[PDB]
DNA sequence: ATCACAATCCCGGTGCCGAGGCCGCTCAATTGGTCGTAGACAGCTCTAGCACCGCTTAAACGCACGTACGGATTCCGTACGTGCGTTTAAGCGGTGCTAGAGCTGTCTACGACCAATTGAGCGGCCTCGGCACCGGGATTGTGAT
DNA sequence: ATCACAATCCCGGTGCCGAGGCCGCTCAATTGGTCGTAGACAGCTCTAGCACCGCTTAAACGCACGTACGGAATCCGTACGTGCGTTTAAGCGGTGCTAGAGCTGTCTACGACCAATTGAGCGGCCTCGGCACCGGGATTGTGAT
């Protein structure tokens, strides 16, 4: 035998193509699932999380603060377009909200 | 025998929802509409949750069966709550 | 001396925009929880972060009704929300008025 | 023994931003939003399976779910990483 | 060679109002509904199943998954008709 | 070896529990059929079926027509608060809309 | 003889509320939906009846967008429909606005 | 090449479709913005309509891939349109 | 523009508890080989989508005209917001008791699989019955008279 | 209040094409036997949910007071709706051409499955450092002047 090497490594990504397969094989998806398919997820997956990771170290650091918190996930998904497109419809914990008032409700 | 707990949104808290909304003035009968605004929301999570419970035979109604059912109300939520 | 009417109202809108934490206090919210679910099921028991992530579900929820009302009581050119904002609001959402 | 994402997703946060932590709740939302992404990716290869008298999910399947699912430039990004892992996968 | 549900909703009709025809446009439509109402109680009964770590769709899920999409009135009418059936069927 | 014997026959159905047993089999929703798991489902169909076809054949009788067009389909279920909360996001083709007038719109 | 401002259009409204014909013109829509669908791929076909579920279920929606509208307009105290009407009714029912 | 084809839904067309919709009395601005409104709908209606066609290699778009467009977007049609 | 002062931001100076590292091991991922079938591909037929054209007539368009509606203005009455003294009950931490959640082991009934039988459903053909249309008449509904 | 007359409901009378009935066949449903395991049930542990209670002190409450806002009434001016003559292009039917949808047959590469091997990750413990908070001090935002 050959020494062991993981498909995520072979495909140089950091989320596990493994689990990815072992996930959809037990999740009555198909009858069958194909070799790249794992790995094409696998990708997917772990691009999406680098985006929301990196706009969220964005909103925490214009804080001066180290770690991320659920309200610089909040602030981070509301001001990007695609993102807030994205995940319309769900409700983060302890996000609270956009800080926005309505002009007409200023003073003068 | 639980009754008449809904006065137990206060006031007070209706006004501070309110003001995370962005609310400036608030009329005097916003708070019993509020009430039963929630209460609806409420009996349809709380309803949908006890069924998964009840399917599960369990007699405790856990986190995940509260996420289950805002996830039938399309309210899907990341995260929990204390 | 005295603040003008409103002042202290952006002040607070402000303050909570600006903060995260539960807006409703836990015991009152608890007690209506299983007040609500007793009358599906007898003798329920509740892990506390049931109730917890209730309670954080129920105050968006209010939250973005508050925001829609708002933005009806605006349009009908006026400054403070009235029962039929909300009615208006939840009519266009699609919820069962 | 329950299965999450906080290794790998602690992994990339060290991969994007060096000196930057996260709280334990933080990584509850990411891990719940992976699945809620896995869960809808998923779903929609499988009705595209259906939908075409398919028995396979492949990537083919995986990449049209990408693009009915991902709004915009999102999708184009993610389309160009899944393929560029794919190829690289296929070459080891 | 096309499945269709037109001959069971006509079946149907018939016992209902004996005396009433339906037009092809109008049992397209019910053919609609029939086959949305499939999928919503099938997917609801397999998330069902999925999250017991259960492997086979009972008489339980679908009664589960009824009381989750029916209202009111109507769930409590359709689980009388699926009980009544089953009954039925298991004294044959 | 017996005369054979729908299944449908013996719940006392019209639907087709055979029917309903191959595609709940081939829609990859679970790795195992249960026996009365069709014929659950193929009675609620059958129920729900019966429940809109009465209700548009009234309004087909109402409209003095023997014959039910999706019109009938369209009154019957937005006229109906059960069947309306059940297909609330459904459009019906040639459907039409129900007649509702605003009072403040009314003259005089 | 002339009919006052509005008789006729609530003859209109009863008349096309008692209707289900398709209320665009046939051409014009098909016109449309193929220089739309050519930004997307080049030489597409279609077949006639999926034509036709696109304008119905577009005008569907469109009609399902005006009542909003009229709630919307009738709220502000007004009887015409503006374009700030349409705009809060699709931002309430969460489009792209 | 087809071109500028928005303007084939003409004011008549729309001021039919604000009737079914119980509007009395319509602003002359509204119908360029209804067009907008239209635009938007179709494009993404469109969009997935044709990714799907691309899927199955097909070069016709059927009534199949419209009604799946459809339920995609969370507006499921019963029937066809014809 | 001035002035008072409450609210807000800024700069350290700690405590504390949770983020993050370390380690043993077990269980899931990986490797290699065998086999069957899913689907890639070619080739063929024949449907249905597109182009185009000429006529007819319903729909669209442009314009005149008037009035109904939108928006601005003013006025007023009270329902709201703000402040403060008093009452309430939430939150916290500790204790005790027990329901039931989670796990493990046994065994048996149920559901998959397969081969043979067979009858229900579907496609094509055919013929009348429901329903939209038309015209002549009565009903009713609107706006000036 | 009345009337002309326009929109609308009644009452039949031929057409006409789609609904619905009928028949042969094929392919999906049924039946009977075998067997492997999914899950039903029992029994056990020990986690975590519930009840109760006493203190602290922040929040809720009730009331006084005044003014900002909602609602009503008035007015005006112009952008709507309605009617009519002219233009436009949709709809229809027919003809012709060909792209490509749908199907069938062949074959082979890919994915399932199984047994052995091993290293990745997980739970548990441990420890420092990020951040929350507090207090002292400077700034500024708000209201009366």
């Amino acid at each position: 035998r050959a020494k062991a090497k993981t498909r995520s490594s072979r495909a140089g990504l950091q989320f596990p193509v493994g689990r990815v397969h072992r996930l959809l094989r037990k999740g009555n998806y198909s009858e069958r699932v194909g070799a790249g398919a794992p790995v094409y997820l696998a990708a997917v997956l772990e691009y999406l999380t680098a985006e929301i990771l990196e706009l969220a170290g964005n909103a925490a650091r214009d804080n001066k603060k180290t770690r991320i918190i659920p309200r610089h996930l909040q602030l981070a998904i509301r001001n990007d377009e695609e993102l807030n497109k994205l995940l319309g419809r769900v409700t983060i914990a302890q996000g609270g909200v956009l800080p926005n008032i309505q002009a007409v409700l200023l003073p003068k | 025998v639980l009754r008449d707990n809904i006065q137990g949104i206060t006031k007070p808290a209706i006004r501070r929802l309110a003001r995370r909304g962005g609310v400036k003035r608030i009329s005097g009968l916003i708070y019993e509409e509020t009430r039963g605004v929630l209460k609806v929301f409420l009996e349809n999570v709380i309803r949908d949750a006890v069924t998964y419970t009840e399917h599960a035979k369990r007699k405790t109604v856990t986190a995940m069966d509260v996420v289950y059912a805002l996830k039938r109300q399309g309210r899907t939520l990341y995260g929990f709550g204390g | 001396h005295r603040y003008r009417p409103g002042t202290v109202a952006l002040r607070e809108i402000r303050h909570y925009q600006k903060s995260t934490e539960l807006l409703i206090r836990k015991l009152p919210f608890q007690r209506l929880v299983r007040e609500i679910a007793q009358d599906f099921k007898t003798d329920l028991r509740f892990q506390r972060a049931a109730i917890g992530t209730l309670q954080e579900a129920s105050e968006a929820y209010l939250v973005g009704l508050f925001e829609d009302t708002n933005l009806c009581a605006i349009h009908a050119t006026r400054v403070t929300i009235m029962p039929k904002d909300i009615q208006l609001a939840r009519h266009i959402r699609g919820e069962r008025v | 023994r329950k299965e999450s994402y906080s290794i790998y997703v602690y992994k990339v946060l060290k991969q994007v931003h060096p000196d930057t932590g996260i709280s334990s709740k933080a990584m509850g939302i990411m891990n719940s939003f992976v699945n809620d992404i896995f869960e809808r990716i998923a779903g929609e290869a499988s009705r595209l399976a259906h939908y075409n008298k398919r028995s396979t999910i492949t990537s083919r399947e995986i990449q049209t779910a990408v693009r009915l699912l991902l709004p915009g430039e999102l999708a184009k990004h993610a389309v160009s990483e899944g393929t560029k892992a794919v190829t690289k996968y296929t070459s080891a």
